């Protein structure tokens, strides 16, 4: 069973994209897709609903006459095309479903795909290495990181050792800075004794510019 | 020609035919407009033939399978509820009578078959059909039987048939290995002489209203029969079968109205501000129960009836019928090939190929 | 459009006690209430429908009750996983609407932060700015301040932070604060300080270090 999203992404305002949801693994055609949105740091929005039973189709106030929900039941694929975009319309979009019985809820849920509306270019960013501390306690555990500095749109992924490191690791919330470009640290405490000895590398990944990075982090040499 | 100032209503033998009577008489009492309710035989197929023409009822009640081929022939008025009006009721359920993007009738009730069964003879009712036949070698053992229900409607066998999962029955979609199965597991329920190929609704519903077998499948409609016969019953999830949940088809028992009637002012009147009511629902619901209501006023009361939650139950793990015109057609082809495959005439794989072909 | 509103929109409850969130809709919906629970960075989960049916394989410390107008989910003894936003949402009527969400974390024991501090990177320099980076690691209660100091001045408007998530075995937080400065600016002084406070700690912690020493 899965509701895959797609065509989300960085859009300039007044513009347009299409949200495709395909679905699989349940009955498509007695079903009705919703489309649901959250913007950052803020509760869930139901936007659109359309029944593949009737074709009957509805909006919230927010979106009438901007946004056009439809549905292929010949290949259980439904969509949300989407004009004239707002700021206001950020947010991650997330396709859902209920079944044809209307006591049900919203049993299906989609991964979200991220609209970003801006006119801001996209940008890679830069990696920086946070490195451990010359006086990293003796016997003690020791902190190192990455500092992935002045990317747009969000998001961005970060693992330590290509995903073989992950105890001890805190990616943050990337904040906004006020030149509009995202910054976000990754951390990982490890044991001091282990500086000398052992490798640490960060993986970067900003999809949205193609970027990845490889950075090993070590103690600054004098 | 309909008669001008009065309502005629059809609806099916089997529901609250004397109920809706009552809200037809309070309907008069207030308006002087006298209502005639009518349960002929074969009401879904005399209904297409008469309204062809500008004959029939004002209003005919019928699950909304029918009703897309009715709206397609131009035999059904568009109804005119206000948007207010509509927000009474569940929303999805509108959906079930919207044809082209119309709405060609009103929804009452959302109707699923469960199993039923008699307390006394079976306190824990089988999880799975596979076990039917031992149970039923047991129960015979006293002098009763396992199971019997209608075995001449489609409808009845279809959960089954339904269970398991081109070859398309009249453009609608079915599991063609799945509907093998299922109908050959029918088939040896009959061959093994643990059901009866004969056994229609009467046959089914006197064995189990008089105690002399354990379960039968049927709607919520046959409750009030049962409640009269004092057997001690339950109503609960029909059984697996290879595994999965038995899939009733649903229907919602809807209102039309004739698109040839003089009367489409009151037949509207009487349908939303007698039918479509607490006072009126629960006129017909206490005659014979309509199962899951769509009046969200009212289907808050019922839900909390054990009854009412097993239908719902297996309501959830069926699907709702389609209303494409082929539907009639879909039907008596499964009609065909469950009777002919039941009775030994063909085997399944040829009873399924006919249903399939044109 | 139908407005459902949650209380508390925010609690805060030690493992094992029981947590009630309660949701009351604008006008009467009827029973037609279900529950989702959504972690942060994911997709909300259903978890009761119809008010009080709990959905296939959720745990059967979640349940929902109705009384009138007011829908209750408890949650009957809380896990250290079960830190998320819960989120009410009526179909009686379209739209579709949802409560505002009520943000439920885990209260454990006070633990104090460990700090760490970062200087820029030489990689940074080379293009005309420096962040310094203060790390508070595995703290609880989430309120900590940190005061950045440059040759000892109080620092106000150029650093920014954020938290992690709790974490779903301990219950602690993990903060991260940047003091973004010109390289030109960066070169005119010696000190860098971050100096946090909080309950843990029974009195401020300072990380330092000297500009371009080792
Ligand atoms: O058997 C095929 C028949 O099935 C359904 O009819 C049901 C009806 O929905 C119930 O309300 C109750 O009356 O039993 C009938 C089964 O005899 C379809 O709705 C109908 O069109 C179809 O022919």
């Amino acid at each position: 069973v899965q509701l895959v999203e797609s065509g989300g992404g960085l859009v300039q305002p007044g513009g347009s994209l299409r949200l495709s949801c395909a679905a699989s693994g349940f009955n498509f055609s007695s079903s009705y897709i919703h489309w649901v949105r959250q913007a950052p740091g803020k509760g869930l929005e139901w936007v659109a609903y359309i029944s593949s039973y009737s074709g009957y189709t509805s909006y919230a106030d927010s979106v009438k006459g901007r946004f056009t929900i439809s549905a292929d039941t010949s290949k259980n694929t439904a969509y949300l095309q989407m004009n004239s975009l707002r700021a206001e319309d950020t947010a991650v979009y997330y396709c859902a479903r209920t079944p044809w019985w209307y006591w049900s809820g919203l049993d299906y849920w989609g991964q979200g795909t991220l609209v970003t509306v801006s006119s801001a270019s996209t940008k890679g960013p830069s990696v920086f290495p946070l490195a451990p501390s010359s006086k990293s306690t003796s016997g003690g555990t020791a902190a190192l990181g990455c500092l992935v500095k002045d990317y747009f749109p969000e998001p961005v992924t970060v693992s330590w050792n290509s995903g073989a490191l992950t105890s001890g690791v805190h990616t943050f919330p990337a904040v906004l800075q006020s030149s509009g470009l995202y910054s976000l640290s990754s951390v990982v405490t490890v044991p001091s004794s282990s500086l000398g000895t052992q490798t640490y590398i960060c993986n970067v990944n900003h999809k949205p510019s193609n970027t990845k990075v490889d950075k090993k982090v070590e103690p600054k040499s004098c | 020609k309909i008669e001008e100032g009065k309502l005629v209503i059809w609806i099916n033998g089997d529901k609250g035919y004397n109920g809706l009577a009552e809200v037809g008489k309070k309907f008069e009492k207030d308006t002087g407009i006298k209502v005639t309710v009518e349960h002929p035989d074969k009401l879904e197929e005399k209904f297409p033939q008469v309204a062809a023409t500008g004959d029939g009822p004002d209003i005919i009640f019928w699950a909304h399978d029918r009703f897309g081929g009715y709206a397609q022939s131009g035999l059904l008025a568009e109804i005119t509820p206000d948007k207010a009006f509509q927000d009474k009721l569940y929303p999805f359920t509108w959906d079930a009578v919207r044809y082209n993007g119309k709405l060609i009738a009103y929804p009452i009730a959302v109707e699923a078959l469960s199993l039923i069964y008699n307390k006394d003879l079976l306190p824990n009712p089988p999880k799975t059909w596979e076990e039917i036949p031992a149970l039923d070698k047991e129960l015979k053992a006293k002098g009763k039987s396992a199971l019997m229900f209608n075995l001449q409607e489609p409808y009845f066998t279809w959960p089954l048939i339904a269970a398991d999962g081109k070859y398309d029955i009249k453009d609608v979609g079915v599991d063609n290995a799945g509907a093998k199965a299922g109908l050959t597991f029918l088939v040896d329920l009959i061959k093994n002489k643990h059901m009866n190929a004969d056994t229609d609704y009467s046959i089914a519903e006197a064995a189990f209203n008089k105690g002399e077998t354990a379960m039968t499948i049927n709607g919520p409609w046959a409750w009030s029969n049962i409640d009269t016969s004092k057997v001690n019953y339950g109503v609960t999830v029909l059984p697996t079968f290879k595994g999965q949940p038995s899939k009733p088809f649903v229907g919602v028992l809807s209102a039309g109205i004739n698109a040839a009637s003089p009367n489409k002012e009151l037949a509207k009147e009487f349908l939303e501000n007698y039918l479509l009511t607490d006072e009126g629902l629960e006129a017909v619901n206490k005659d014979k129960p309509l199962g899951a209501v769509a009046l969200k006023s009212y289907e808050e009361e019922l839900a909390k009836d054990p009854r009412i939650a097993a239908t719902m139950e297996n309501a959830q793990k069926g699907e709702i019928m389609p209303n494409i015109p082929q539907m009639s057609a879909f039907w008596y082809a499964v009609r065909t090939a469950v009777i002919n495959a039941a009775s030994g005439r063909q085997t399944v794989d040829e009873a399924l190929k006919d249903a399939q072909t044109n | 459009d139908i407005q459902m509103t949650q209380s508390p929109s925010s609690l805060s409850a030690s493992v094992g006690d029981r947590v009630t969130i309660t949701c009351r809709a604008s006008q009467s919906v009827s029973s037609a209430v279900a529950w989702y629970q959504q972690k942060p960075g994911k997709a909300p989960k259903l978890l009761i429908y119809s008010a009080s049916s709990l959905y296939s394989g959720v745990p059967s410390r979640f349940s929902g009750s109705r009384s009138g107008t007011d829908f209750t989910l408890t949650i009957s003894s809380l896990q250290p996983e079960d830190f998320a936003t819960y989120y009410c949402q009526q179909s009686s009527y379209i739209p579709v609407t949802f409560g505002q969400g009520t943000k439920v974390e885990i209260k454990r024991t006070v633990a104090a932060p460990s700090v760490f501090i970062f200087p820029p990177s030489d990689s940074q320099l080379k293009s005309g700015t420096a962040s310094v980076v203060c790390l508070l690691n595995n703290f609880y209660p989430r309120e900590a301040k940190v005061q950045w100091k440059v040759d000892n001045a109080l620092q106000s408007g150029n650093s920014q932070e954020s938290v992690t998530e709790q974490d779903s075995k301990d219950s602690t937080y993990s903060l991260s604060s940047t003091l973004t400065l010109s390289k030109a600016d960066y070169e005119k002084h010696k000190v860098y300080a971050c100096e946090v406070t909080h309950q843990g700690l029974s009195s401020p912690v300072t990380k330092s270090f000297n500009r371009g020493e080792c």
